[PDB]
């Protein structure tokens, strides 16, 4: 599933034994209760331009 | 860089310069507030390795206007791989001696997980590519920081449309091509080290390290960039690591 469109993760994806697989995010952000959106949780997440956001 | 645009100050947050002796070296990657991605070919000359140093919020090299955060540089580390003076695994993580302070103008680039990389930022058409590089072939280096969008080549698909020269170095599994083959648009020599970004669903992730091309916006010919997909677990590894004395580390790859 995870070499599918990402697996629908905005990060990223693992997959597990069955039809199983869990998104991830980097740090500094949090996956939301989608399973797949991450927010970031800290003010200069990585990845994000400050002065654009 | 060869085509591109100014950077507008803090729309390229990630970007390093390096100084020797406060000579401009090359460009480097932020990932994280102490750590730096640059090219392995940048340090091919070093002498002292005790006057280098790392500048992060950089924009305008003419003037000082407080964003700017410098730091030496601990530790150059650099896989067992390379070979100085060739062009197989172009890739160095370099350790602040102190970290960054992130700020609207100082913000890491995301390091990808690896299966990411391959599976879906690998896919991504265009990317950009950024520095204070030349502004033409044989040309001035910027005084601003310039940024490019590229895209993207199966390796197959740039050895098909590039210009052969005898002497030429493999393209390996370590690199991809990226730019145009037109002579409009390329990274150059003084990019060395800097970034190849590539977004996905609102976020950028390294991608790539400006590298190697045969001179630079050179007709029939593209840009080269390290594959950093290759090294995400070697960077990851020793991000975990106790530093070790003296700059230089050669380090186990894979
Ligand atoms: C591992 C680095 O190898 C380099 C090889 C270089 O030239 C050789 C000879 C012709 O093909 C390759 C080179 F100019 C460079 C040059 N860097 C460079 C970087 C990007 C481009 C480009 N995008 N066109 C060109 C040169 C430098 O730093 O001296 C580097
Ligand atoms: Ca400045």
């Amino acid at each position: 599933i995870c070499v599918n469109e990402n697996g629908g993760c905005e990060q990223y994806c693992s997959d597990h034994t069955g039809t199983k697989r869990s998104c991830r995010c980097h740090e500094g952000y949090s996956l939301l209760a989608d399973g797949v959106s991450c927010t970031p949780t800290v003010e200069y997440p990585c990845g994000k331009i400050p002065i654009l956001e | 860089i060869v085509g591109g645009k100014v950077c507008p100050k803090g729309e390229c947050p990630w970007q390093v310069l390096l100084l020797v002796n406060g000579a401009q070296l090359c460009g480097g990657t932020l990932i994280n507030t102490i750590w730096v991605v640059s090219a392995a070919h940048c340090f091919d000359k070093i002498k002292n390795w005790r006057n280098l140093i790392a500048v992060l919020g950089e924009h305008d090299l003419s003037e000082h206007d407080g964003d700017e955060q410098s730091r030496r540089v601990a530790q150059v580390i650099i896989p067992s791989t390379y070979v100085p003076g060739t062009t197989n695994h172009d890739i160095a993580l370099l350790r602040l001696h102190q970290p960054v302070v992130l700020t609207d103008h100082v913000v890491p680039l995301c390091l990808p997980e690896r299966t990411f990389s391959e599976r879906t930022l690998a896919f991504v058409r265009f990317s950009l590519v950024s520095g204070w590089g030349q502004l033409l072939d044989r040309g001035a280096t910027a005084l601003e920081l310039m940024v490019l969008n590229v895209p993207r080549l199966m390796t197959q698909d740039c050895l098909q449309q590039s210009r052969k020269v005898g002497d030429s170095p493999n393209i390996t599994e370590y690199m991809f091509c990226a730019g145009y083959s037109d002579g409009s648009k390329d990274s150059c020599k003084g990019d060395s080290g800097g970034p190849h970004a590539t977004h996905y669903r609102g976020t950028w992730y390294l991608t790539g390290i400006v590298s190697w091309g045969q001179g630079c916006a050179t007709v029939g010919h593209f840009g080269v960039y390290t594959r950093v997909s290759q090294y995400i677990e070697w960077l990851q590894k020793l991000m975990r690591s106790e530093p070790r004395p003296g700059v230089l580390l050669r380090a186990p790859f894979p």
